[PDB]
């Protein structure tokens, strides 16, 4: 019935660290530290409620405990377990959850085999090597992902420019036929095939060039189609590497548990 | 590495001297015209219609003068070339062709929009196509802010116009501190006035001794009084010529374009406040006012074309909030590595969920469809106005692993105060690098314009009619309704909470204790940010009651009001109160100082039209100094599609009303474009070529006339007061870094350039994210300003640094300075392959022979103490000798902060033995002398001096969270400064904490 050995007391843990432990958790998940003020015998309880991490200060006086001006309990373990049994709406109706889910310090200690020191000096260096390699691949993916992303929009605006040029050459064809039809028809009955072939020679050269830019557009739309697909492939590959990267980063992290078995960081200093 | 234009033609850097242009006539004839690269369109059109006579149907062509050219730019714009003076090669043509049309519409408007487009980097016509009514309303509704500013600065012409272009560069207070005052000769300053005489622009000087607080006109009075000494003038004849000169001349700083146009005390002008601080001689040039106003050409402001041409309340809806998630699209996920996907959602007010999150069911990757109505634990009337929907698509993968795939945020109310209804579809954004939270409530609200990106479809409840947020009328009455449903020891605790920093822990007992005494809080207005975080924003009762308190809140000063513009205070009433504090307490000096953060928090704004943007835009158009950097900070982020529209519209309005300065900005933009294109060529094409082959491409490319005409004779973006004249091509070069930045050197064309600096050299770097150095160098300037005002004469060197785009910008060169590694190499090896530790001290002695030796040691010890404290606090301590520099003067300063932040992925700060030699003047056991004794006393005083202003810095960094800098993605990143400043400990505990770090900084002691 001691506080130091209790499940939900972690000790010198930082606020940013508990925020990293109640992330997306359920209402009622709770955890206590010694206050960030670093003052002896002064604590803070933080519990999940409404998607928020709500902190409360555990006051201490005359050896008693509590978190309001009227102060009662003998130990924090009595203060907590009381609110594990029934709701803390007694303190404040604005929040009415029980201290349902504790998060403990030395559960999730997922090292199972014979605890030879090589579980650190060997399997830690292994996971950390596996972590920095996969972390280097994800950084490489994100580099060519952003490179491909910008080359795509460069092409999307270039084909959009081709669209405007082709729109302007097509209206040129539709105005060539509008203003040349009845000059062709007039030249036809005057027997002036010479002038008819000047107009046709120029018209042929018009839609000869429009064919070149039309071909240049599809040749770019082809490069775009194929780079847009390799872009989606880079995306799904990153999405596959992210959860793995997090999994073996947490494994590398908790394999410092068995470094903490020695406490003094000699067994990682050797790898330094 | 995209670009508004990589060259004069698509995929081509420069046009050959002669190229063929396809000309499309108003008859269907196509004419190939061979024309010079530099041919003006006037020459093209004339020679085209001269050649057209050789082609059929010339009879149908009107007169040459009745047509203009139209073509397609590399931005995909069909541009009408009204300004026929431009060279063919400047058009940014996609393909070399020209379509002949009859001009239509306002010529002057079309020529002006093209110039704006070149300035902001995108065509203005793209805004015309936007469906969004918020966009079109913004374009029209801030034109009155433009009219206000133009009318205000054209009021008392030409003076008011000169005050806009050449605003006084002054400190925020005339009260100079005693350590500055003591360098005055019995409260006076000696100044030299210069005059130019015509026959050969020969010049003469007049030395004066005057009270430090003389106004510029009084300086002109003492100068004419000193020259009329022997003219035997009566008291009234002296007045008449004093009056003549006071009203006919003004004073200018020799060497740059700064002027003394307003009657601040002379010592309040920054140039002279530093001449006193540095003990240098202020050199001023007397100049005719009619000459200054001559270089201020009149500039109009014309309203553009677009400028001119039932519902129930939220508090009646008796139902809880629910939102329908339909389906997704374009989700990129490996179907065999990922088990299932789902949509995560939350209702947020700032960064605090108004209610618990809710998720859709999990669904196979191959069929992203849900059709689920998600129910939220919040009563619709309890919604605050600034409520937002934050969502994302997540994957799950044997302990589970959840990861976000794409995110998106939505304002539950739009800019018209209406509640969204009906089916909605928004394209999501990529999850930023390093973010692992399933949601991103700090990201911008809006749909991603990029195509083939995951599109999520939703539907909101329709309540038979349009729903609107209640007017302020009923909100106050609901407060009168709920309020119906002194003390001592509590007084000291409330004040005890105002002291605590913006990021300090605030427990439940403390915040509802504030909410209880919320009415006593207006006696300590500094508590407002803490009280606002205490309001339960999912209760319309409390919010309404809070609205009434902020409506009558006492103004807090800007350093505190800026916190209320960060991402934790999204309510429009709170943010409106913060703006009103700035526009009545924020000087243009400290506006320009904090401009980086003020532009940045525009990203947090819920809508385009808001009180903050109108304030910044107002000030940017009434002060061209802050309007310069206002433009460049907005321009530097145009590439970022999350803000390219907000900033683009904002830049459009500025460029449309900034006046003749747009012409100058376009010369800067074109100069940068030429430099960024040459570096791109050096980085993409001839990266494999040798460094001398690259040098010859540089020396040859810079000699081209079109390049020199563009890079010679324009204002420095680092400081528009500095003119950049001719290039000293002899001194230009590529540098050693892999990105090969350009070392550029210009002549200073000022008439008296020799009195300041005769040549000005800047580093242009393309490929490095420079905004980390901007924020660091800015922060260093803040700390130096704090120390100077406290009396600590610790000299820092926040050299100029400006980001102009995606990983590209300018850096100011510090003359007569070397790295500590460079200085070690000027000496010899003392130990076994070990540089001599005394080499730094010996080099400094050689540069400061004689009586000036003590000054150099004092300057080194002071500048060193400054950077030791600064770098420790900011976690920038463990620097390499090549990243620390020192002037011949003895001034020490650090460089390349972005390199350090990147190289990250152990010592509190660099206090090497070499520095201790200099500090102790070359003594044995230098850590036990009395020079070192008072050196660490400077460090102690400087540390607790910054801790005494810890709130300002924490707020400055907090406002940068939405920037996109990976160093600033969450408030947890800012916690580091709370550790170094030891804000959860007392002064003596923080002092002792820093003292232990200093003992460890000297690597043992
Ligand atoms: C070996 N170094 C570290 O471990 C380290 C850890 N946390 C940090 N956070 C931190 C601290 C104070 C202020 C702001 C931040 C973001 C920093 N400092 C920066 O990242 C930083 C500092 C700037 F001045 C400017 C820019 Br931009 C970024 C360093």
């Amino acid at each position: 019935m001691s506080l130091q050995d209790a499940e939900w007391y972690w000790g010198d843990i930082s606020r940013e660290e508990v925020n990293e432990k109640l992330r997306d958790t359920a209402d009622g998940t709770f955890l206590v530290r010694d206050a960030s003020t670093k003052m002896h015998g002064d604590y803070t309880l933080t519990l999940r409620k409404g998607g928020n991490n709500k902190l409360i200060k555990i006051f201490h006086r005359d050896g008693k405990y509590g978190f309001s001006d009227p102060l009662t309990f003998s130990s924090v373990v009595e203060l907590i377990n009381h609110y594990r049994n029934e709701s803390l709406a007694q303190y404040n109706p604005k929040l009415d959850v029980k201290l349902l889910y504790p998060v403990s310090k030395y559960q999730q200690d997922q090292v199972v085999k014979e605890d030879n020191i090589e579980a650190v000096g060997k399997k830690l260096h292994e996971y950390n090597t596996q972590f920095q390699e996969k972390s280097r691949e994800y950084d490489r993916l994100y580099e060519e992902y952003t490179r491909t992303s910008q080359e795509i929009q460069m092409k999307r605006t270039a084909i959009e420019a081709f669209n405007e040029t082709i729109k302007i050459f097509e209206e040129q064809c539709q105005t060539q036929e509008r203003y040349s039809k009845e000059y062709i028809e007039k030249f036809k009955r005057e027997g002036n095939e010479k002038e008819i072939q000047r107009i046709m020679h120029n018209y042929d050269k018009l839609k000869s060039r429009i064919s070149e830019i039309i071909d240049s557009r599809r040749r770019l739309e082809e490069d775009l189609k194929k780079q847009a697909a390799e872009y989606r492939e880079i995306d799904k590959r990153m999405n596959s590497i992210k959860p793995d990267l997090i999994q073996l980063r947490k494994t590398r992290d908790q394999y410092l548990m068995w470094l903490t078995q020695k406490g003094v960081r000699q067994k990682k200093l050797n790898e330094w | 590495p995209p670009r508004p234009s990589s060259g004069e033609l698509w995929g081509i850097h420069l046009m050959p001297p002669r190229i063929l242009v396809e000309c499309l006539l108003p008859n269907g004839m196509i004419v190939t015209l061979e024309c010079l690269r530099e041919a003006t369109l006037i020459t093209i059109k004339h020679e085209l219609f001269k050649e057209a006579r050789k082609y059929p149907l010339h009879q149908l062509l009107q007169d040459e003068s009745s047509y203009i050219f139209v073509s397609v730019t590399q931005e995909a714009e069909r541009e009408e070339f009204f300004d026929e003076t431009r060279r063919l090669c400047d058009l940014r043509l996609f393909q070399p062709f020209l379509k002949v049309i009859e001009p239509v519409g306002n010529r002057e408007e079309k020529i002006l929009n093209r110039e704006i487009g070149f300035a902001i980097g995108m065509p203005v016509c793209e805004f015309d196509m936007v469906k969004d009514p918020e966009v079109q309303d913004f374009r029209r509704n801030i034109l009155n802010v433009c009219k206000e500013a133009v009318d205000l600065r054209d009021l008392n012409s030409p003076h008011s116009r000169a005050m806009y272009v050449y605003p006084p560069n002054v400190e925020s207070s005339p009260e100079l501190p005693k350590h500055i005052y003591n360098k005055l000769d019995k409260g006076q300053i000696i100044v030299v006035i210069w005059v130019i005489v015509s026959p050969n622009n020969d010049k003469q000087k007049y030395t004066l001794k005057i009270n430090h607080d003389c106004v510029p006109e009084q300086v002109i009075a003492e100068a004419i009084r000193k020259k009329t000494r022997s003219m035997l003038l009566s008291s009234e004849q002296l007045k008449l010529c004093v009056l003549e000169y006071q009203g006919k001349y003004i004073l200018k700083v020799c060497g740059c374009d700064e002027y003394f146009l307003e009657k601040y005390p002379l010592s309040q002008y920054k140039y002279i406040r530093s001449c006193i601080m540095l003990g240098r001689m202020p050199n001023l040039m007397l100049m005719a006012k009619e000459s200054l106003y001559s270089q201020l050409p009149m500039d109009c402001f014309t309203m553009p074309s677009y400028s001119r041409r039932s519902t129930k309340s939220l508090w009646v809806i008796n139902s809880a909030l629910r939102i329908k998630i339909l389906c997704a699209t374009y989700v990129n996920v490996n179907i065999r590595d990922i088990d299932k996907i789902y949509v995560r959602t939350g209702i947020y007010h700032g960064g605090e969920p108004l209610c618990d999150n809710v998720n859709t069911q999990r669904v196979p990757c191959s069929n992203p469809r849900w059709n689920e109505w998600l129910n939220y634990d919040i009563y619709i009337p309890d919604l605050p106005r600034a409520a937002r929907l934050c969502l994302s698509i997540c994957s799950v993968k044997a302990k589970e692993e959840h990861c976000p795939l794409a995110w998106g945020n939505i304002n539950l109310f739009d800019y018209t105060d209406t509640l969204v209804s009906g089916k909605m579809a928004l394209n999501l954004w990529p999850v930023p690098h390093g973010l692992e939270d399933l949601l991103n409530p700090i990201g911008v609200t809006g749909s991603n314009p990029n195509k083939e990106t995951p599109c999520l479809e939703l539907e909101f409840d329709w309540f038979s009619s349009v729903v609107k947020f209640p007017d302020m009328s009923v909100i106050e009455e609901h407060a009168n309704w709920s309020v119906s449903r002194l003390r001592e020891n509590d007084k000291e605790q409330l004040k005890a909470i105002s002291t605590r920093d913006p990021l300090s822990e605030i427990t439940e007992q403390e915040k509802d204790f504030l909410w209880s005494h919320r009415h006593y809080c207006v006696t300590i207005p500094e508590i407002l940010p803490k009280l606002l975080l205490s309001v339960k924003w999912n209760s319309r009762d409390e919010v309404a009651q809070m609205y009434c308190l902020v409506k009558d809140w006492p103004p807090i000063k800007p350093e505190q009001a800026m916190e209320l513009l960060d991402c934790n205070y999204p309510d429009p009433m709170v943010r409106g109160f913060a703006v009103r504090c700035l526009e009545k307490y924020l000087t243009d000096d400290k506006l320009s100082q904090y401009l980086i953060q003020l532009v940045q928090v525009l990203k947090y704004e819920q809508y385009l039209d808001n009180l903050l943007v109108r304030f910044l835009l107002k000030k940017a158009l009434t002060n061209q100094r802050i309007g310069h950097f206002f433009f460049w900070h907005l321009k530097s982020e145009m590439h970022n599609k999350t803000v390219s529209q907000r900033f683009g519209l904002l830049l459009e309005s500025y460029c449309r009303a900034c006046g003749m300065y747009l012409k100058h900005l376009n010369r800067q933009v074109e100069a940068m474009e030429k430099l960024i294109n040459l570096t791109d060529i050096l980085k993409q094409e001839k990266k494999d070529e040798t460094q001398k082959v690259q040098m010859k491409f540089l020396v040859e490319q810079m000699r081209r006339p079109d390049f020199m005409d563009a890079l010679q004779g324009f204002l420095s973006p680092l400081n528009p007061a500095h003119q950049l004249g001719n290039l000293r091509l002899e001194e230009c070069r590529i540098m050693s870094s892999a990105k090969r930045p350009l070392w550029l050197n210009w002549e200073n064309p000022d008439i008296m350039s020799e009195l300041l600096f005769q040549n000005n050299e800047i580093i242009f770097k393309n490929g490095d994210d420079l905004r980390q150095d901007m924020l660091t160098l800015q922060i260093i300037r803040i700390m130096e300003n704090i120390w100077q005002n406290q009396g600590l004469d610790l000299r820092m060197l926040p050299y100029g640094c400006l980001s102009i785009g995606d990983c590209v910008g300018l850096i100011e060169v510090v003359r007569n300075s070397h790295t500590i590694m460079q200085i070690q190499c000027k000496g010899g090896l003392k130990g076994a392959l070990q540089f001599n530790s005394h080499t730094l001290h010996q080099w400094l002695k050689d540069k400061n022979k004689g009586e000036i030796y003590d000054a150099a040691i004092d300057l080194f010890t002071r500048s060193c103490a400054g950077y030791c404290v600064a770098t420790f606090i900011l976690g920038i301590g463990d620097r390499h000798n090549s990243n620390i520099m020192v002037k011949d003067d003895g001034q020490l300063f650090h460089i390349d902060f972005g390199h350090f932040l990147d190289h990250k992925k152990r010592v509190p700060f660099v206090l090497t033995q070499d520095f201790l030699i200099v500090i102790s003047k070359g003594a044995q056991e230098c850590t036990k002398t009395r020079e070192f004794e008072r050196f660490q006393e400077m460090c102690y005083k400087a540390y607790l001096a910054i801790r005494q202003h810890a709130n300002l810095f924490i707020n400055l960094f907090s406002m940068m969270l939405g920037s996109g800098m990976p160093e600033l993605q969450s408030f947890d990143d800012i916690a580091y400064i709370r550790k170094t400043l030891a804000l959860d400990k007392t002064e003596q505990e923080a002092l002792e904490y820093f003292m232990k770090q200093m003992n460890d900084a000297r690597h043992g002691g």
